[PDB]
């Protein structure tokens, strides 16, 4: 929760610079808003009820909270073929982070499901084709019938 | 165009300018600074949300429910609440409203800061 | 048959982390028991012979079973 | 391709409505729990009306959930045409009394009885917590006595 790359894939030791931040790697957003499970200080708000966004989401039996405790680890396809393969489960209910400019991040009081919200994800490269960081990422959409 | 009391009315919105993003299905009507607003002759739901048709169609859909008033014996049996009446609903989909006999629905959205379109309808038997 | 048939149920923990459960189900319907005899008419002694087929008496693919006659 | 069971609480409501006077059956999705018989909908707690429990899926590549459901000739609107029979109602609740607040939640108004007359209409409401705009959404189905 201390460093700003929480939740995001990486290392834990993390500077800020013009381009973002050194340690994050790779990040998956609904609706633009980072998917981080709420921890630290910072989630104690409540929303329009008083029960508190974890708990909430532990009420609704989800488990899978964050990006962390899903276990979703990039892992390479061969030894040598550098292309590498992650996955997790969209969950039924998610906490929105209320805003992202403090860290620990400050999480809303209500989770909202993820039904109709655009699924993005943002890989971090350090080193584009001419050597240089570019960010690209892809998205799509969590349908619902 | 003509509705009776107890009805419910399917509203569509075709506003392309509101298409935000292609893989999420945008929604208007939410906050104070984007109001949908309907409203009857004497009575009105504020903050109505409605909802793109699909995730970029451009095309907003939510249906209301007129519930009427209960100060009325339609069914002529001698007793009220034939009709529930009731104001409540903020989702595209369980709008409340009462309405009575003789009345007019109003629908309106708006685009920009001080500028609103606005639908019309009647009610009749 | 149908939404009550036998199904049998497995947890499972998948590649991706979660405890999704796997099921697989087998209808097990009734048939419509036929007893029939091997001629129309029989003279006397003539060894008569019933023939009963109906696959729900069987409660075991390796005894032999049988339906003994009741002498109370 | 596995066992999946609706456990969205209280997503279906059972009602029937003879024209002005509705009762409800029940409701459907949450646990399994004794319950009383409402009238309208006038009792504010859900935790004293019956529930069906949790629905199955019939097949597990289907993702059609069906429930059994018994409805008794005593679980009716209220009518004054049904005072031919003194009728003794079964308790749904754990106490063994025969009494009219045992089944319903409240008394049956004088000269009037629980009955279901020919010409009543069966409905369902379903309450779907993700359509295709992934909001709330309400669905019937209706059936004629």
């Amino acid at each position: 929760n201390s460093k700003a790359t929480d939740d995001a894939v990486g290392s834990a030791t993390t500077q800020s610079l013009s381009f973002g931040e050194l340690g994050r790697l790779l990040d998956v957003t609904f609706d633009d808003v980072i998917w981080s499970t709420p921890d630290g200080a910072n989630n104690t708000a409540t929303g329009n009820d008083s029960d508190t966004c974890s708990t909430e989401l532990s009420n609704a039996g989800i488990t899978d909270t964050g990006l962390g405790a899903t276990g979703f680890t990039l892992v390479e396809t061969g030894a040598a073929t550098g292309v590498f393969v992650g996955d997790f489960q969209i969950p039924s209910f998610w906490c929105r982070v209320s805003d992202t400019t403090t860290t620990p991040y400050t999480y809303a009081g209500d989770e909202e499901t993820t039904t109709g919200l655009d699924i993005e994800v943002n890989y971090v490269d350090f080193r584009d084709a001419s050597g240089e960081i570019v960010e690209v990422g892809d998205s799509a959409g969590v349908r619902a019938n | 165009k003509v509705y009776s009391w107890t009805d419910k009315v399917y509203i569509t919105i075709v506003a392309p300018d509101h298409n935000f993003d292609s893989d999420l299905v945008d929604e208007i009507g939410e906050t104070d600074s984007d109001p949908i607003k309907v409203s009857t002759r004497g009575f009105d739901l504020d903050n109505y949300k409605l909802v793109e048709t699909g995730t970029d169609t451009g095309i907003f859909t939510g249906e209301v429910i007129l519930t009427g008033f209960t100060a009325h014996d339609a069914d002529g049996d001698g007793n009220t609440g034939d009709a529930t009446g009731t104001t409540s609903g903020s989702g595209p989909t369980d709008g409340l409203l009462a309405t009575d006999d003789d009345d007019g629905l109003t629908v309106s959205f708006e685009f920009s800061e001080d500028e609103t379109i606005v639908g019309s309808a009647l009610i009749r038997w | 048959t149908d939404e009550d048939a036998p199904r049998v149920n497995y947890n499972d923990l998948g590649a991706d982390g979660v405890t999704t459960p796997v099921s697989d189900q087998e209808e097990a319907p009734s048939h419509s028991g036929v007893v029939s005899l091997n001629a129309d008419s029989y003279k006397i002694a003539d060894t008569v012979v019933i023939t009963v087929e109906d696959l729900d008496l069987n409660v075991d693919s390796d005894l032999i079973d049988i339906f003994t006659v009741v002498s109370d | 391709a596995g066992e999946d069971a609706m456990d969205q609480d209280n997503a279906l409501k059972i009602s029937v409505i003879r024209g002005s006077d509705s009762v409800v059956l029940g409701y459907a999705g949450a646990s399994e729990r004794t319950g009383k018989i409402d009238v309208g909908g006038n009792n504010g707690t859900i935790s004293n009306i019956r529930s069906f429990g949790e629905m199955d899926e019939i097949a597990p590549d289907a993702g059609i959930f069906e429930l059994d459901v018994n409805i008794k000739f005593t679980d009716g609107p209220a009518s004054a045409q049904c005072n031919s029979h003194d009728t003794l109602y079964t308790a749904l609740d754990g106490t063994t009394g025969k009494a009219d607040t045992n089944r319903f939640d409240d008394g049956a108004a004088s000269g009037q009885e629980y009955c279901i007359l020919q010409g009543d209409i069966l409905q369902v409401e379903y309450t779907d917590p993700a359509d295709a705009s992934g909001d709330a959404n309400t669905v019937t189905d209706s059936a004629t006595f």
